[PDB]
């Protein structure tokens, strides 16, 4: 299988990833407004598979710790969401055995969408209020199968986004965690054994987002 | 295969936004015969390696955008509606306006009876967005027609700084390049928000940190840049010179300068004349009536041969280095800390990290962009940066340099092609009315009697003559010299510049404006004034991608179209990915890009618009005569076109240049029609043409070097990332300027592990050497008259050393460093109803006035509306909740915005009072989207600096009220 290593100690919140995901899939733009933040869209939705979350945390002396979290489906090794969906119709959620990708098919209109989202420990799935389809990050599985990096990974300028074979990535994450600790000594890997999207957080994952970790 | 890409033709392009110059791959349907289906990063491009920020990443949505213009539109005087019109109509009628305005306004000779051959009744804005061949062609068309009022973006952000670099090093340009940042040991980002404004640069900045570098952000605001630096140091607006002067005193006090470099390569050892003095904030030669200096009082003491005297022991009290120590001893830690608002501990931390790079085998770089350098002492801010870098030996080295980040993708190129009033292409001055002959124009270049001083500008007669041959190949250059317009030797140069074009417009003194690839109704300070002033034009020609606040100023807020007489032609141009040509990035990399999709609808590339337009004017002169026809009739536009269309390729070859006969030069035989291989082989006798001497070496008999996509590198090239076989940079592919300074007088690098050049077996290896010659036989700064890096800079209007003069008028009354509060060489009202310092800046997701990005749904989705950023303290004081609507007002205008209350903004402490800074983006405009807001330039003043002629967009007084 394949793994993302997401080094958030390198993120500039350029939102290249957010725009790239929509360009590759030709997704529509939400209606948004500023409600006191750079963050927009405020949330994942049917047509938004990745949003960069912004959090300001007070620190001693000048400036802040400004925490950026580009949110996507973690492509869990043992997907809760499938287990929930395989109760209404085994088929709506499958696992590509090549890539590791957890994929929502057209059959998700038949299952209880509401229920699949609640099963997700990362609150990832989103429902089309028309077609009742469940939508989320599909790992750009077409591109991966064709030996291309996912759009969000190729676009990232900082070296935050990394993709590859689960072995090389876990290797890289351990070696990167050691280096990053020298600057952010409270840095940790998010649920590195359960997921295919391993975030390096610079501190308490929960400071980046309520569902940053399970 | 991926179905989306399977049947599409793949071409390469270069991002149309910022001057990083990221590579694209464009997929086009029907094997190139239809529309774009995908745009993403070019994985092979060595600057971005496939990555794009959201601006480049959204170029598909910019290009395939059904809000784009489709055909010319016409707005009759007092009409309240566009009528769609043919290209034929638009261009023939525009050619008639130009002819009528020119025939009626042309002046052979001014008051003083001097030949000027010009029209002052037509002005042109734009553009850094056009391809280099379009910029060159555009300038030559406007000058053939007799224009002098020719300006673009560069005036606003780079013009106030370039002369700092020219004085210090001999050239105006960024000294290194993006990839080189990875080689730095300490990166000081000061007057730049590069993580948002040059986002792919942070690939190389964070790579420098991987290798051990400390990253320092010095900014009044905590930004996305700040979040990823080791050190964030807040500085109050305008306290940059105190900060940098304190760093100079720290370097000299602690003896952290690179001694051998300083002795050999800088003017540290030059003896300044006994007439040089400084006291209480005034240098010698001050004329208090005219607020102006006699700079002759700053002259060097010259030897018997006319060469500045040197004491290599550095003992003489009038040695530059000794006068330098004396000048900066006033910038102690306590004084600097108090004015900057930066803690003494944080100043010490930043000084010690950065000055550690004075070590020969360590390199420091400084990145600045626009910052707050717009004001009258911005040039002196950049002088202090240059002088610090020279003291530490960081000029000419890998990971070193002054990286003056360019803004727009081709603002480097547009400047190089002379789309500013004071320069022809290749930085040859526009003649003034006293330059009666070419011989006399050429007489003004200073000479050096120092044999070690290359003084390269002595070659200027070759460039000017080779230039006049590319415009007027059948005339003698001396004769051609008389076709091109001249400015008044009597007038202040700034009378021909951006801010005074608006001032003149508002007085009805212009009949015609070209708004070519610019949006002045949002870009100009005091938009209220400029929008009204655009009413006082007979005709406006706007060439742009979309209908906008400039094309449609006549139906903007508070305007009644009936009252407004200005006739408007809107000419829709094609996007970057729908045309071929070159753009010159910040690093001077001139990069070729190709057409992917054919032009949308009836849009045209700028080249075809401008060529066809000029052809109509020329045919009109050739039928009905009119004012001084020769410059128009004789211009060689034939070398510009191929199969009836503008040819980027042929124009680029003309820009590089070719021999008009068999010729011997540098003892080599050259056949007529051969491409000039380098500016080293141009002639002043008319043997050679070159549209731009800097471009000599760019397109040779070997072919188009700008279109090279070769990652081939020797090990010493790859160790520092030169990529010399990837495109082409001026001059002659010298990737790091001043690189002779990177080695001792035997040709051995100061830092072997990051050599730039190295003398090995009779030859310079690595970069192309910046100036030919054996080690230790030439001074390293070959464009300098004297050949040294200038610590002491006696050509600057404000004085030879940077001195703090307060650029914030309103909240400051005392200068800690002298009795002199403001720049003694430069009328803010400071009305107390406006107590807050307003400032404008950028976000990553929007571009300039937002004319392009406000049409892009994904970018509006991330940043939908104008906002106002304020501290919790100012939030507390004005009763403003996060996300509340606020009214921001000034003497000039008012607008509504969403409050962002953030700890990232802090109050300033100025003479024991809290002063609140309020932050706005200037990416918004009344045209689009719905609820976006209007330009922050409703708030800004159009009062600028008598000497820079640049407006004030970074510190202007406002009030902010909850609504
Ligand atoms: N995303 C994006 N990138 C752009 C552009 C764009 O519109 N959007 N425009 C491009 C253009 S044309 C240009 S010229 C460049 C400009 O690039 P930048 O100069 O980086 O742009 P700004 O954000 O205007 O200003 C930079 C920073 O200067 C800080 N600053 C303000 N006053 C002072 C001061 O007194 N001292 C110091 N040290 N800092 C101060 C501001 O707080 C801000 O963080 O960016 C280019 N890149
Ligand atoms: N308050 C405030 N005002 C500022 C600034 C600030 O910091 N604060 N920044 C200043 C600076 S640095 C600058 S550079 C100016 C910029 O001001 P402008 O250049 O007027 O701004 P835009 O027009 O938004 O810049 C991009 C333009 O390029 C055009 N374009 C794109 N591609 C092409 C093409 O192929 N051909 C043609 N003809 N046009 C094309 C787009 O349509 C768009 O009009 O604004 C200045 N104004
Ligand atoms: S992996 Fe693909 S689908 Fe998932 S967030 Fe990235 S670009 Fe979007
Ligand atoms: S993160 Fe949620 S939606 Fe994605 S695989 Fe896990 S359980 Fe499923
Ligand atoms: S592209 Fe990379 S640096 Fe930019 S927001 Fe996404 S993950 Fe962060
Ligand atoms: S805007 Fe600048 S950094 Fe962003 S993709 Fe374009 S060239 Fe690269
Ligand atoms: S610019
Ligand atoms: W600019």
């Amino acid at each position: 299988g394949k793994m993302f290593f997401v080094d958030l100690s390198r993120c500039t919140a350029c939102r290249g990833c957010q725009i790239a995901c929509k360009q590759w899939k030709n997704l529509p733009a939400e209606e948004t407004r500023n409600t006191g933040s750079h963050q927009n869209p405020p949330d994942l939705s049917y047509v938004t598979l990745k949003t960069v979350r912004f959090t300001e945390k007070s620190r001693k002396g000048p400036g802040i710790d400004w925490l950026f979290f580009p949110e996507q489906c973690r492509h869990c090794v043992e997907p809760p969401c499938k287990g929930q969906a395989d109760v209404d119709l085994e088929g709506a959620v499958v696992k590509d055995e090549t890539t590791g990708a957890v994929l929502f098919t057209e059959l998700t209109a038949k299952v209880d969408g509401e229920s699949v989202r609640s099963a997700c420990p990362y609150d990832i799935p989103r429902i089309d209020p028309v077609t009742k389809r469940l939508s989320k990050c599909d790992m750009c599985n077409d591109r991966v199968q064709n030996g291309l990096l996912p759009a969000c990974v190729k676009t990232c300028p900082t070296g935050t986004m990394n993709f590859g074979d689960e072995q090389e990535m876990l290797a890289l994450a351990e070696k990167r965690l050691a280096e990053v600790k020298k600057t952010y000594p409270g840095a940790v890997l998010g649920d590195p054994n359960d997921v295919r999207v391993v975030y390096l957080f610079t501190r308490d994952p929960k400071d980046f987002y309520e569902h940053a970790v399970a | 295969e991926l179905q989306k890409l399977q049947w599409a033709k793949q071409t390469t392009s270069i991002c149309c936004y910022c001057a990083v110059g990221c590579g694209l791959i464009v997929h086009t349907a029907k094997d190139g015969q239809g529309r774009a289906v995908n745009v993403e990063g070019d994985p092979d491009h060595p600057i971005n390696e496939g990555s794009l920020c959201p601006k480049g990443a959204s170029i598909f949505q910019l290009g395939e955008n059904d809000q784009r213009g489709t055909q010319p539109l016409y707005r009759a005087p007092f009409s309240d509606t566009w009528k769609p019109v043919t290209w034929d109509f638009a261009l023939t009628e525009i050619a008639k306006r130009i002819k009528k305005t020119r025939d009626a306004s042309f002046t052979e000779k001014n008051a003083a009876g001097d030949l000027v051959n010009r029209t002052e009744a037509i002005a042109s804005f734009g553009s850094a967005a056009m391809d280099n061949e379009e910029c060159w062609a555009y300038g030559n068309i406007l000058r053939s027609l007799g224009l002098v009022y020719i300006e673009h973006q560069a005036r606003i952000x780079h013009s106030p700084t370039v002369p700092a670099l020219a004085e210090s090093f001999g050239r105006g340009a960024m000294t290194n390049h993006w990839n080189d940042l990875a080689n730095s040991d300490c990166i000081l980002i000061m007057g730049s928000n590069a993580a948002e404004n040059h986002p792919i640069a942070f690939k190389w900045v964070l790579r420098a940190k991987d290798k051990g570098a400390t990253l320092i952000h010095v900014d009044p605001r905590f930004t996305r840049t700040s979040a990823r630096c080791d050190v964030y140091a807040p500085i109050r607006s305008g306290a940059d010179i105190p900060f940098l002067g304190g760093l100079i005193k720290y370097i000299l006090d602690n003896k952290l300068y690179f001694t051998d470099y300083v002795r050999e390569y800088t003017n540290a050892s030059l003896i300044v004349g006994e007439k040089f003095s400084f006291k209480d904030g005034l240098f010698s030669g001050y004329d208090a009536a005219n607020k102006k200096y006699d700079k002759s009082m700053w002259a060097f003491e010259l030897d018997a041969n006319g060469v500045p005297k040197r004491d290599p022991a550095l003992k003489h009290p009038r040695c530059v280095i000794n006068l330098l120590k004396k000048h900066y001893e006033r910038y102690n830690l306590d004084k600097v800390a108090a004015i900057t608002g930066t803690s003494k501990e944080q100043l010490q931390q930043v000084y010690k990290a950065y000055a550690a790079t004075g070590k020969p085998d360590k390199a420091g770089t400084i990145m600045y962009a626009m910052g707050w350098t717009q004001h009258s002492v911005g040039v002196q801010n950049i002088r202090a940066m240059a002088m610090i870098q020279l003291l530490l030996g960081n000029i000419g080295v890998a990971g070193g340099g002054v990286n003056a980040l360019r803004g727009e993708s081709n603002v480097q190129g547009s400047t190089d092609q002379g789309l500013l009033a004071h320069i022809w292409p290749g930085y040859n001055p526009v003649p003034n009315s006293k330059a009666a002959t070419l011989e006399l124009y050429n007489a003004a270049t200073p000479q050096s009697k120092d044999p070690m001083s290359v003084n390269w500008w002595q070659n200027r007669p070759k460039y000017v003559a080779s230039y006049l041959k590319a415009l007027y190949p059948d005339e003698e250059p001396a004769a051609a010299y008389d076709y091109l317009p001249r400015i008044d030797a009597g007038r202040k140069l700034t009378d021909y510049f951006w801010l005074n074009i608006f001032e003149k417009m508002d007085k009805g003194e212009f009949k015609g404006l070209f708004a070519w690839g610019m949006n002045p109704a949002c870009g100009g300070a005091n938009a209220n004034k400029n929008r009204k002033a655009m009413g006082k034009l007979e005709w406006l020609v706007n060439v742009n991608l979309f209908e906008n606040e400039t094309s449609s100023f006549w139906k903007g807020p508070g305007m009644n179209p009936a009252e407004i007489g200005t006739e408007v032609f809107f000419l829709p141009c094609c996007v970057s990915i729908e045309k071929e040509g070159s753009v010159a990035n910040s690093g001077r990399w001139m990069q070729w890009r190709y057409r992917g999709p054919k032009p949308y609808a009836e849009t045209k590339p700028d080249g075809d618009i401008m060529l066809d337009m000029f052809k109509k004017v020329r045919e009109l002169y050739a039928k009905e005569g009119g004012a001084y026809p020769a410059p128009i009739a004789k211009l060689n536009i034939a070398d510009w076109e191929e199969h009836n269309e503008f040819s980027p390729t042929k124009v680029a070859k003309l820009m590089n240049g070719y021999f008009l006969k068999d010729t011997e030069v540098g003892g080599k035989q050259f056949k007529k029609g051969q491409q000039v291989p380098s500016f080293a082989f141009l002639t002043a006798d008319g043997s050679t043409c070159s549209g731009n001497w800097l471009h000599a070496g760019s397109f040779t008999d070997a072919g188009n070097l700008m279109a090279r996509r070769d990652k081939t590198q020797t090990p010493e090239q790859a160790r520092i990332g030169l990529f010399p076989n990837w495109s082409f940079c001026w001059p002659v592919n010298r990737r790091i300027l001043y690189n002779r300074a990177s080695v001792d007088k035997t040709g051995k690098p100061w830092n072997p592990a990051k050599a730039v050049i190295e003398w090995k077996d009779g030859k310079w290896v690595g970069d192309v050497v910046d100036g030919g010659g054996d080690p230790g036989t030439k001074h390293p700064f070959i464009m300098q008259t004297h050949g040294f890096g200038a610590l002491y800079g006696p050509g600057r209007e404000e004085g030879p050393f940077p001195e703090h003069y307060e650029p914030l008028e309103c909240p400051v009354s005392k200068n800690p460093f002298s009795k002199q509060l403001h720049n003694p060489v430069a009328k803010a009202v400071c009305d107390p109803r406006y107590p807050f310092i307003g400032t404008t800046y950028r976000v990553t997701e929007h571009w300039q006035t937002g004319l392009m990005t406000r049409r892009c749904a994904w970018l509006v989705e991330a940043e939908p509306q104008i906002f106002c950023e304020i501290s919790k303290e100012l939030a507390k004081l004005r009763g403003i909740g996060n996300g509340d609507t606020v009214k921001v007002s000034s003497l000039r205008g008012a607008l509504e915005a969403v409050a962002i209350v953030t700890e990232r903004i802090r109050p300033f402490k100025i003479e024991g009072v809290d002063v609140h800074m309020v932050g706005l983006p200037w990416h918004y405009g009344w045209m689009v989207p719905k609820n976006g807001g209007d330009t922050a330039n409703l708030l800004t003043p159009s009062a600028g600096d008598p000497n820079t002629g640049i407006p004030e967009t970074k510190a202007f007084m406002v009030d902010v009220r909850k609504v």
